[PDB]
């Protein structure tokens, strides 16, 4: 499987209407080698997708939002499911690839009483401490603090890309231009060139090394 | 293709799909600027991308996008288009469009309003054809109004009877009756659907020909009074009175009969004062006697195939005729220039009623354009979406050659080298048709699918040698994947000790049988032992390419690996049909022998929805006992409607589908006992 | 303004500088970035260092209700700078959270500053102690900084912690809930498990904060503190 293979089928997969939803698993299958994707917890917290795949023969971990289920909103179960997978991938030098399409967090009294703050902080922490190379692609939406949740540029995110249909805003800023001019995304790439860009970024980032203050261990908000 | 010749500068294409792209390609070859219309859904289709400028002509549905005429006139006024080409279907036969275009200065590329007015219905078209000295189906002219008159006409025109709903068309409002009571009941029912569907409320009674051949004559006319006929075509292979396999040079007709066909068609066209391109259809019995049946006053769907035997471009000639220029070809200039066969690839499941339309998105789409003598007329691309609004058509595959055998071989190769992933197509059905013994021999009829496949399409009945080749290829591919899985980069800390297994003993479950396979690997050559048979399989073993070419015992075979699982299940498209195989190791087979069959409730008694689309109405309610052959509901989609029967007796526990609702493919409609 | 200070006092709440003065030792507060503007000096945050019982600490306080419109970029820059100084010298960080008069609409991509603060909290986790005291209403991503800290305390009847406001809850889930029930101190201290302790008012909360800070070491390198025993 060539690393420069194009994916023209991704050019029109994102519907123009924000209400209409799409399948992120299709994008994941298109991007990865041989369209092979080993999903983890496929029937639990379906509004987030985590799994293992290969790019140019190298094992990678993939985390993404699922607009089909709950419109991609993040809740307690999705937060924990993504956080533990990200921690495991970071612990064993496995690069991470993130696909971002999130409107925010699921509201309600049940979510607040269940401790949505703690699990959101879990996901922020898991994405923040990761020292493995990480590549983030924004497909349609990144609203509120949820954009900061899934590997923003300010969490030591190495390379960030946005599709022409992406939109980043504080509240419910209808274009990715503010993020581009502010330097929050490295480039606005065509959807059909995602695979080659990701492969090149992984190739150049394979030798990343960072230094952090010494500690026995940190205090993750478990 | 002379650009010095002066023609229209701007041309508008008021259509969609493959025909829009074909017209745009012709116009680019002729140097004419092109503009195309589209709905909101088709905002990134092939034709809108390849044609300069584009205007949205309405929402998704055709009735408000490609039939919202005021939008078309506004678009023409905005773009100052001198002419419009309707393609086929939609507004290709709307006389109000003709008069509206005549109101302005925009010229309409096609037959004049008088020709379509004459060929708008059946009966007076038959009258004018008979006045033109043209052989026609024997029958009774005039409007049938009562069942008594219908049964009397049945008596004096012969026992086989056929009831036709005039106007409309497209394989609807048509029935065959074999009895006087059948005659009257079919008459009243057909009047009912004519009121429901067409609204004409006027029928026709005709004699039914047994084992007919459907032969088409392509005719061209101009405003200068010149009429020409371009050879013949053969399109007997059809289901639901809809064509699937088309053949330009008829193997059944000889030279003098073909010349008679052309002369009669030219005379009929001159009678109508036809001044455009059209097709006249005929029914030929076993005694080489031809009878008239309809003529389409538009470009036919199977137009390209005759081009492959003539060399001229139909669209270019139509545009030149519309400009005013006369024909530059005479009767003697046109000759047969080889052989050609065309197949219509649809987005339908061939295992249900010889075609079962489905919806979806194209994950992968690759065309065999690099194969010799292959032409593809398609309007889709990787990522195209199939809606519930338009034709379920995918593309047309045309293969031309020196003779029958070479063209059919090229057709089979192209069908083998065609990649469609995302929807279900009828490639297997087309391949079985083109490799059938009768089709190669040439003995076909309009009911070829009905009698060759009585109970419906089942797939390819692979022979012993083909079965052995398939098993060998599957085993070799499985072993190749296993060997590739062992290739790791050097670790320098824990060196990888590659296993040195020599022979792989595998159990392959196919259909319902289990075979033992012994595989040995040597470089790129696999020696495969299947139940005593010995085979050698060699290839590049590229495990990422969708198409895999393998040389098994010298024979070259192209296979596709549609699916693959760690449990051993593999779906392999081989010789058109897709087979599901289960490959395990022999030890794994012995251990799996103890695995239970589980509590999987294979008791049926549940009916699902093979139709994605909109259900018109539901004939059952919660608490009804269904019966064999009783249809549950009618679902409209893909410009047609059909109802599915339960096939068993059972009380309805609950009803989940209501009239006017939308039900997707595979959804549970009604639960029965 | 004086009117804003009076309005804050009318609710039983103190100003940010008053809270800092109560928390720290008398005559030990040293402020930083005094002349950083957004046009007002201070940018709705007071950041500096001080001593509690002779032990160094770094503090920041928020006065959005009486000063400033919403989170600008310089607010996050000041917080990040004070956290960087604390991680450089190895001293605990104490943060008094009060986002009352902060406009969610007037956010010029403040999510970037939120992300920077989150990154610094994650980096400092396990290196220096971090304490958060929520003294006023908080909403949006700002609720995630206290969650990433080691300990979280709230003030009864005057503090809130919630992702989205009650109006959004009514609009989406169609349920009538007040602010106290949705994000009150009792909710987060009895059934949510987010906060650790709740105090009667600001003065009592600050006194208990000093008492609790006396327990902790200054850094993970230092051993557990040892005091005089009787
Ligand atoms: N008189 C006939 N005798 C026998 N079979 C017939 C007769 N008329 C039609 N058929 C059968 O019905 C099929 C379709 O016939 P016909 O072209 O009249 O239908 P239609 O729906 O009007 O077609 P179209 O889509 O071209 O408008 C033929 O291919 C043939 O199989
Ligand atoms: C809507 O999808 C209609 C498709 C185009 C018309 C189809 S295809 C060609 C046949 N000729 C005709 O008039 N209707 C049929
Ligand atoms: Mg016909």
């Amino acid at each position: 499987d060539p690393s420069d293979r194009l994916v023209p089928e991704l050019d029109t997969i994102v519907p123009l209407e924000s209400t209409k939803a799409y399948n992120m698993v299709d994008i994941i299958h298109s991007v990865v080698d041989e369209r092979e994707f080993f999903e983890i917890m496929p029937n639990y917290a379906k509004n987030i997708i985590v799994g293992f795949a290969r790019m140019n023969g190298r094992t990678v971990g993939i985390v993404g939002n699922q607009p089909k289920v709950a419109s991609g909103c993040l809740d307690i179960n999705s937060s924990v499911k993504g956080a533990r997978f990200v921690r495991f991938c970071d612990a064993f030098n496995i690069p991470l690839i993130t696909f971002v399409d999130v409107p925010g967090f699921l509201p309600g009294t049940a979510q607040e009483y269940g401790g949505i703050i703690r699990h959101g902080a879990k996901l922020l922490y898991a994405f923040a401490e990761a020292t493995v190379p990480k590549v983030t692609v924004i497909t349609r939406k990144a609203y509120g603090g949820a954009y900061d949740v899934m590997s923003s540029k300010h969490l030591c995110g190495d390379t960030n890309y946005a599709w022409p249909t992406a939109e980043i805003a504080v509240m419910g800023f209808a274009n990715p231009f503010p993020a581009a001019v502010r330097g929050f995304v490295d480039d606005i790439i065509q959807p059909s060139s995602t695979r080659a860009r990701i492969c090149c970024d992984l190739d150049v980032l394979a030798s990343k090394k960072v230094q952090r203050p010494w500690r026995k261990h940190a205090n993750i908000p478990l | 293709y002379d650009p010095n010749e002066k023609t229209f500068d701007k041309i508008l294409v008021a259509n969609r799909g493959e025909i829009a792209c074909r017209v745009i390609r012709t116009c680019k070859k002729m140097g004419i600027k092109t503009v195309a219309i589209h709905s909101d859904v088709d905002a990134s289709s092939v034709h809108v991308k390849m044609a300069d400028e584009a205007v949205c002509v309405g929402p998704a549905p055709t009735s408000k996008s490609y039939l919202n005429m005021d939008a078309i006139m506004e678009a023409i006024k905005k773009t100052r288009a001198q002419a419009v080409h309707p393609g086929y279907g939609f507004l290709s036969e709307n006389k109000e469009f003709a008069r509206c275009l005549a109101a302005e200065d925009v010229v309409f590329i096609g037959p004049d309003t008088h020709a379509i007015q004459a060929m708008g219905d059946k009966i007076e078209s038959k009258l004018l054809a008979k006045k033109a000295e043209v052989n026609t189906i024997p029958g009774f002219d005039g409007v049938v109004k009562d069942a008594e008159e219908a049964v009397r006409i049945a008596r004096e025109i012969g026992y086989p009877v056929m009831i036709k709903a005039s106007a409309g068309g497209g394989g609807k409002g048509m029935r065959i009756a074999w009895d006087d009571e059948e005659t009257r009941d079919g008459f009243r029912l057909s009047s009912q659907e004519a009121a429901s569907s067409f609204g004409d409320d006027r029928l026709l009674i005709e004699k039914f020909i047994d084992n007919p051949r459907h032969i088409e004559i392509q005719v061209l006319g101009d405003k200068h009074g010149n009429a020409l006929w371009l050879n013949e075509r053969e399109c007997s292979i059809q289901r639901r009175n809809q064509k699937v396999v088309e053949e330009a040079p008829s193997i059944f007709l000889d030279a003098e009969t073909r010349r008679a066909m052309g002369e009669q068609a030219v005379a009929l066209a001159r009678a109508v004062k036809y001044s455009s391109a059209g097709t006249v259809e005929f029914l030929v019995d076993s005694k080489k006697n031809f009878y008239f049946l309809e003529m389409n006053t538009r470009l036919q769907v199977e137009h390209p195939v005759t081009e492959c035997i003539t060399g001229l471009d139909l669209v270019q000639e139509m545009i030149r005729v519309a400009k005013g220029y006369p024909l530059r070809h005479k009767q003697a200039d046109i000759r047969i220039n080889g052989w050609a066969v065309e197949c219509r690839v649809y987005a339908e499941d061939p295992y249900k009623s010889f075609g079962l339309p489905s919806i979806g998105r194209l994950s992968q789409y690759q065309e065999p354009l690099h194969l010799p003598g292959v032409r593809v007329d398609s309007g889709i691309q990787p990522g195209s979406d199939i809606s519930i609004y338009y034709d379920p058509m995918i593309s047309k595959l045309i293969t031309y050659g020196s003779d029958r055998t070479e063209a059919l071989k090229r057709m089979a190769d192209a069908l083998d080298n065609y990649v469609i992933r995302g929807v279900t197509h009828n490639i297997a059905l087309l391949r079985e048709v083109i490799i059938n013994s009768r089709f190669v021999k040439g003995d076909i009829s309009t009911k070829f699918l009905s009698d060759v496949y009585p109970d419906g399409f089942k797939g390819h009945m692979l022979t012993k040698s083909e079965k052995n080749q398939l098993l060998a290829i599957a085993s070799s591919l499985f072993v190749a994947f296993q060997l590739r899985a062992q290739h790791f980069q050097e670790n320098s800390r824990m060196p990888v000790i590659k296993p040195d297994i020599a022979n792989w003993e595998l159990s392959v479950k196919l259909h319902d049988k289990v075979h033992t396979v012994v595989a040995s690997n040597n470089g790129s050559v696999f020696s495969v032992e299947v139940d005593g048979s010995k085979l050698n399989v060699t290839s590049t073993w590229n495990l990422a390419s969708p198409l895999l070419s393998v040389s098994v015992d010298g024979t070259q075979r192209t296979v596709q690996c549609l699916s693959r699982e760690a449990g051993g299940n593999m779906s392999i498209q081989f010789l058109g049909t897709v087979y599901k195989v289960n490959i395990l190791t022999r030890l794994a087979a012995e251990l799996n022998k103890f695995m239970l069959e589980k509590v999987t409730e294979d008791t049926s008694s549940v009916l699902r929805s093979p139709m994605p689309g909109v259900v018109v109405a539901v004939s059952v309610k919660p608490g009804d006992a269904v019966a064999e052959g009783q249809e549950i509901c009618v679902i409209e989609a893909m410009k047609m409607q059909n109802s599915m029967t339960a096939g068993k007796t059972g009380t309805v526990k609950s009803v989940h589908c209501q009239a006017g609702d939308t039900v997707g493919e595979g959804d549970l409609l009604v639960e029965l006992e | 303004g004086q009117r804003r200070i009076d309005a804050q006092h009318k609710r039983g709440k103190l100003t940010a500088r008053e809270r800092i003065s109560l928390l720290l030792d008398p005559g030990s507060f040293v402020e930083s970035d005094m002349f950083v503007e957004h046009k007002f000096p201070g940018d709705s945050v007071v950041t500096g260092r001080g001593r509690i019982n002779g032990r160094l600490v770094y503090v920041f306080s928020q006065d959005f209700t009486v000063f400033g419109g919403s989170l600008s970029g310089a607010h996050a820059q000041k917080i990040c700078k004070i956290m960087d100084q604390a991680i450089t010298v190895g001293a605990p960080v104490i943060g008094l959270n009060d986002s009352g008069g902060a406009q969610i609409q007037e956010g010029v991509e403040s999510l970037a500053g939120y992300a920077d603060i989150f990154l610094r909290n994650v980096t400092a986790s396990g290196v220096i102690p971090q304490i958060s005291l929520i003294m006023g209403p908080c909403a949006g991503g700002a609720v995630y900084s206290p969650a990433l800290t080691d300990f979280t305390f709230m003030v009864k009847d005057t503090s809130y912690l919630f992702i989205t406001g009650p109006d959004v809850v009514k609009s989406v889930t169609n349920e009538d809930v007040t602010q106290e029930e949705l994000g009150g101190a009792k909710t987060h201290t009895t059934m949510s498990g987010v906060a650790h302790r709740a105090f009667e008012n600001d003065v009592d909360a600050l006194c208990n904060l000093r008492d609790f800070f006396n327990y902790l070491p200054l850094s993970s390198q230092d051993p557990a503190p040892v005091r005089e025993c009787h």
